[PDB]
RNA sequence: AGCUGCUCCCUAGCAUGCUACUACCG
RNA sequence: GCGGUAGUAGCAUGCUAGGGAGCAG
């Protein structure tokens, strides 16, 4: 605090002392220089004081509007930031089994069901269309997951059985195509 | 003794003499550092004294042995200080002046939490 | 390292609650299950195993649209 | 704060200092004057202070009597609400047969456990798995507690129905498997 | 959606205490 | 020039209340 008015009167009694006990003069003159400088700091904390405290509120008001804006911000964007960082964290990870199927999926190669562990069970992948089979069905073992399963049991949208062999692109044009496609581990 | 309450005991020199004092399991410390419950600590820019409240819990494996103990602090420490800088450069921009006094430096010196251990209040 | 994968998996189960894949005990509690068991374990590799094991299940409905967030 | 006998007293001492502090007169002058921010502004000390803590106090009370006021009325709300559900849980129960098992009392009191077993008019039943079900509620009736009950909509864990047919050995597997069978009091 | 116990931080209020300078009487 | 009664602003203590957060069983 300076540039207060009141400061400009709180330093010219200031300074009127300071000349008065610099000349050395009078005690009856300081009867003055006393009671014009105490009201001057009188007359100036009352201000000084009064300022500070609005200088206080104003602070203990942005730090509370700031958080209470950022809090309803962030609990405003879970179900997306959560989905990025989820796979900003996969990215990060690198293992070729995820990014294998990950991609695949980027494709349409959807599993309709868990994908099992176990020697035996079974596996319900769905493929759109025939370069995804030949990408992926080689004969009758299947590559996913970098996994080696075998395949038992092609069956289009019309949910009929269809000959393994007759899948290739000639014939391919006929074929419901959503192809579930059903297989065992090795 | 081994474990009482979930925290150890080690016999530290606390200056000229020797005192007892109370270390907890790391693992635990970071763990609640690490999952929450949303918004907490989630852009904890906002949570300050919730690690303050922590570090004060991992004050004593300062004294230990071990390394990586002591690391748990002065990393707690540092975090400290880079939450309420980015939290000012924050703040800066969405007003034009930042606060007129904090006073928060003094969260980010030791010698505040050494005062929770010692026989005088 | 293994932290990695471990804090991998408690953000996709986040997920899918919020994709409300509680309304099916079966799926709910198999998806509990898996994320337990990866919790508590302890090698690098039946981590992954587990891992994408479940992920399957997230990639099973068509509510979180991938290419998009293949944005890279 | 503003229109007093003190704030008058002031304003006339005042207006009778300035003309006579202009004049710059005796020295008795400055002392009648002085007795004027020094003797008419006790008065305004006291009721302009005093009547400054009046209002506080008043509008204090005002508020505590309000939040007072809005307690005795959350209890008035919440002891209706309770009424209400008593008078409504009791509209029932009141068959006659136990009314009738009250008189067979020798005293009138009976353990609780006993009223629901003999006296309710629909039984809930839980069951976790397959073979375990057999060993009960299999078939459309069965009997418990010495009576028959019949067996009417079965529904699961995700509170869908389903009927008794898919009840197999073999299709178990493909159900949320701790299900809820409700059977009514058969005579 | 509990029973406690300790700890930090923020805020208000009251009262005290104290300080001093400004006003009345001695 | 001192003593007692009225102001101011400041400081200290404490007490209450209110609010946030963490740890132990």
């Amino acid at each position: 605090f300076s540039s207060l008015p009141s400061y400009a009167a709180f330093a010219t009694a200031q300074e009127a002392y300071e000349q008065a006990v610099a000349n050395g003069d009078s005690e009856v003159v300081l009867k003055k220089l006393k009671k014009s400088l105490n009201v001057a700091k009188s007359e100036f904390d009352r201000d000084a004081a009064m300022q500070r405290k609005l200088e206080k509120m104003a602070d203990q008001a942005m730090t509370q509007m700031y958080k209470q804006a950022r809090s309803e911000d962030k609990r405003a964007k879970v179900t997306s930031a959560m989905q990025t960082m989820l796979f900003t964290m996969l990215r990060k990870l690198d293992n070729d089994a995820l990014n294998n199927i990950i991609n695949n999926a980027r494709d349409g190669c959807v599993p309709l069901n868990i994908i099992p562990l176990t020697t035996a069970a079974k596996l319900m992948v769905v493929i759109p269309d025939y370069n995804t089979y030949k990408n992926t069905c080689d004969g009758t073992t299947f590559t996913y997951a970098s996994a080696l399963w075998e395949i038992q049991q092609v069956v289009d949208a019309d949910s009929k059985i269809v000959q393994l062999s007759e899948i290739s692109m000639d014939n391919s044009p006929n074929l419901a195509w959503p192809l579930i496609v059903t297989a065992l581990r090795a | 003794p081994h474990e009482f309450c979930s925290q150890h005991t080690m016999l530290v020199k606390q200056g000229d003499d020797y005192v007892y004092l109370p270390y907890p399991d790391p693992s635990r410390i970071l763990g609640a550092g690490c999952f929450v419950d949303d918004i907490v600590k989630t852009d904890g820019t906002l949570m300050i004294e919730r690690f303050v409240s922590l570090a004060i819990d991992a004050y004593p494996l300062t004294k230990h042995p071990n390394q990586e103990y002591a690391d748990v602090f002065h990393l707690y420490l540092q975090y400290i200080r880079k939450l309420h800088d980015e939290l000012t450069g924050h703040m800066l921009d969405m007003y034009s002046v930042m606060l007129t006094n904090n006073n928060t430096s003094r969260y980010w010196e030791p010698e505040f939490y050494e005062a929770m251990y010692t026989p005088h209040t | 390292k293994m932290s990695d994968v471990k804090c991998t998996s408690v953000v996709l189960l986040s997920v899918l609650q919020q994709l409300r894949v509680e309304s099916s005990s079966k799926l709910w509690a198999q998806c509990v299950q898996l994320h337990n068991d990866i919790l508590l374990a302890k090698d690098t590799t039946e981590a992954f195993e587990k891992m994408v094991s479940l992920l399957s299940v997230l990639l099973s409905m068509q509510g979180a649209v991938d290419i998009n967030k293949l944005c890279e």
